[PDB]
């Protein structure tokens, strides 16, 4: 599980590039994201699928 | 409190976070004594505890499937309570591949048969069974859901049970009114839970819920064990029949981006 | 007339004073084409004669307690109808035990399971049996009454049989909408089909505000407009076929 | 048709989108004799219009918030109808800051008492004029929407007019129902007649149970069944024409 | 009592053999504070003697035909109470003529009007009154009868101011739930009262509503001031926007010889 | 007001013929008739209108 391979982050896998709200579709529907992907990293775009997420902890 | 005084016996009880544990939790609030009722031998455990939680040393095997095990359990509870106040029927199933997907596929006689043995039936057979230790001025209660009014997706089968439930408070009402018994049901909004804090569906499901209830949240177990005390006790004696929606108004609104 | 092109399957055809009839008789005259079933042989002479009074001579055995009854009788008609477009249900039964005096005495585990499985399963027993014959514009038929809404004396388990035949009037009408069926109900008054029923009917002519009972005719007539495209915008629906008898209230004061 | 023979005054036709246009055309086809009401002079023409394409050339004038406009427009149907056979009531109205946002803010005495007024009363008191001109077998019936049994975002005070309404079919169907005049509504579920109603509209047609909404000719269609002898049976009813929409829930789930 | 800590206006109280009363008395019971309004001047005094009887020196004249006599009452009231927990709508009237006989013929464009206005258009306007004098947690309660959902003899426009209020409950209930208020009716049954046992018809008629009933008795003052406490407490914390039906089970029977 | 002109005691006139529960029709009917006799005179058929209420007091 690579930095791109393990951000775990409803979206086809190809339809889903690493380029969440406007054109990727991944009102509640956004935030049980963070709790899921919090959990395992025990720590607007899908940018921080590599930018916050690897730097921080 | 206003149940001092009432013995009411207590179905379902099976986890704290439930409509169940909430309504005999209020009813103890209220000074009532009470007794419990279990399914399998493999449950004495947690009920019991329960019940020893609210100040009670009755607990009682019963299932409401068989006629035998009714009288049996009432036969029991007559040597502790010669002659009580009512009971709280806190009961309702259906074979699991009932509720899953379109109704016409997923209903099948069978399916049909028990939850309407096991969530309307089992009202009245209890009622049969204990007519004549109920005391005047006692009471019963069901527990219903909106299902039995409208076509909820999935709910299939407990919908045309739960209406079967419904009628059967009147007729219940109406037939055990002359000796002082009133009979009545809550129609109980959704409530959280372990269960349904387990699926995104059920998730999104009741927070979308939450926004377009009129007092803006779900209702609580509290909420329902509130009401669910007041309908059996005398503070009550004028309301009998009825169905009382305890769903913070959900059922009352429409289209509120609903 | 306005049935015309349709074809509709009649159940509890069992004489001419049958609210069935009256709903065939309504059919046949607005231009439907009919298919009736029939209970057991000792009946079978009976229907084959109605039938054809009504124009047509497709007569099936049926017992709707039996999967395989329903099953067949629908296979059969597969051969005449390949698809046709829904059926009018008229079928409700309970041991006379318990359709008297006190509800939670007369009641019992068996008669509330052959009430509400007669009364109500199969309605949607067939539904289920027939599902992919149905045209869009289909639309299916079933009977009811008050003693559904309020507690009546002495109809008893069948209250709740009717209470559950309702809400599977609305989660059938839900589930098959979508492939162009619609699902309804007639409640209707009660009909001058022993002083137990000659007083009775006539203190409801007296608070029924249409001042009578209503007939066959009148529950034809409405069955006949529910079945056809005139009701295409209704679904889900229990409709009051009782001259607004149930809409009021101690009107003998 | 079902309707031929009888004479039936229409009220509302503003369009030939108005749902009483469409009540209108079904009752035309059916073979009705029709005569139409107008507002104020502005809109003569257009009803004069839509009166000829629909057979008719009775157009009277009449303002239902007048108790003497009413009682002068049945004066002179009078003189062409001495005895009609019923009218439908296609009237509602609540001033436009009613029906917008927070209905606690929203209301006033003056709205609801307006609401109230045009939407409720007028209906019968349009029965009061016209009284002693129908026939035995007459019907009268008007139109209401789910927003009296549900509350509903800006609907606002005319909820609590069609509420009234309501009622009032009823204890007009129990008043005038001895002497041979049945009285009914139906709820029409919301039709395509400012992003406000073309989401709300599309969200409807998923969670209908028959999968689109209602039209003008389901409307008329069933109008047309209420106001025939076909409809003898049913009287006081509120009839849901909104193709199974207010007996679905939580569908979207 | 569990309406303590509650501040409740209560209105149309008028007589000790009523439903208004019952209610004040209930919830005084349950240790609300109250206060009260009053019609015209020459009532002060029993008004007074009643309220005073159950712990209160807030008495207000009102008339809700104005909308000025509403936000002045409330200013007042606003002195000794700053912000309350709701009020106890028993309003209602029409025009005598309008009860006669055959509705049709009786009903009138102003007996319309008026009853519209009273009966309903009151419990609203004294809802945009106090809205922001109403604290989170409050309830409000109005007062309906059967004629609003059935066709009743000589009810006449009541029937539809009684539905055009039971629609005003929904729809208040919607608007006020998100700054937590609950909106209620009970539907009350027929109860005996000097007036009603003043009428062969009533009295015979009270009498035969009895034997149909199916507790086999009318309610009582008592019985419908025991659940208009209950839907004003934090007992009924989970029901808005509900017509709770207290007549012992009256409108779910039908021909019981009735 | 003679023994049969004051024994008050729905029907008419002439077909209230001193001849209640039958005949005359005078379940709660019969009840308030001898409350409002008893009232007036402080103290099967139709025969107490001389009989029950002249002897006694």
């Amino acid at each position: 599980s690579t930095i791109e391979e393990r951000v775990i982050i409803g979206v086809k896998q190809e339809e889903v590039t690493n380029n969440f709200v406007e054109d990727l579709g991944a009102s509640l529907d956004t935030v049980e994201l963070v709790m899921a992907l919090e959990e395992e990293f025990d720590t607007t775009t899908v940018q921080a699928a590599i930018d916050y997420i690897n730097g921080h902890q | 409190g206003f149940l001092s005084g009432k013995r009411i016996l207590v179905t379902g009880v099976a986890s704290k976070l439930s409509i169940a544990y909430g309504i005999a939790q209020a009813m103890h609030r209220e000074g009532a004594e009470l007794a419990f009722t279990y399914q399998n031998d493999k449950l004495k455990g947690r009920v019991e505890e329960f019940a020893a939680q609210l100040g009670s040393d009755i607990v009682l095997q019963c299932d409401v499937a068989e006629d035998a095990s009714i009288d049996t359990m009432f036969a029991e509870l007559g040597k502790v309570w010669p002659k009580f106040d009512g009971f709280v029927h806190s009961i309702g199933f259906a074979p699991g591949d009932q509720l899953d997907g379109d109704y016409v596929n997923a209903v099948t006689r069978e399916g049909f048969k028990i939850a309407h043995d096991i969530s309307s039936y089992s009202f009245v057979a209890m009622a049969k069974a204990c007519r004549s230790m109920l005391n005047p001025g006692s009471a019963l209660l069901t527990l219903s859901y909106l299902g039995a009014e409208r076509a909820i997706p999935n709910y299939n089968v407990m919908g045309l049970a739960k209406a079967s439930l419904e009628a059967n408070v009147r007729y219940m009402a109406n037939a055990m009114g002359p000796e002082g018994v009133r009979v009545n049901a809550i129609s109980a909004g959704p409530i959280r839970t372990l269960a349904a804090s387990g699926i995104k569906d059920f998730r999104k499901m009741l927070a979308h819920c939450e926004a377009v209830t009129p007092i803006r949240r779900t209702v609580t177990i509290e909420d329902v064990g509130n009401s669910a005390a007041f309908l059996c006790s005398d503070l009550s004696a004028g309301i009998s029949g009825e169905v009382v929606h305890v769903d913070g108004g959900f059922s009352i609104a429409a289209m509120n981006e609903l």
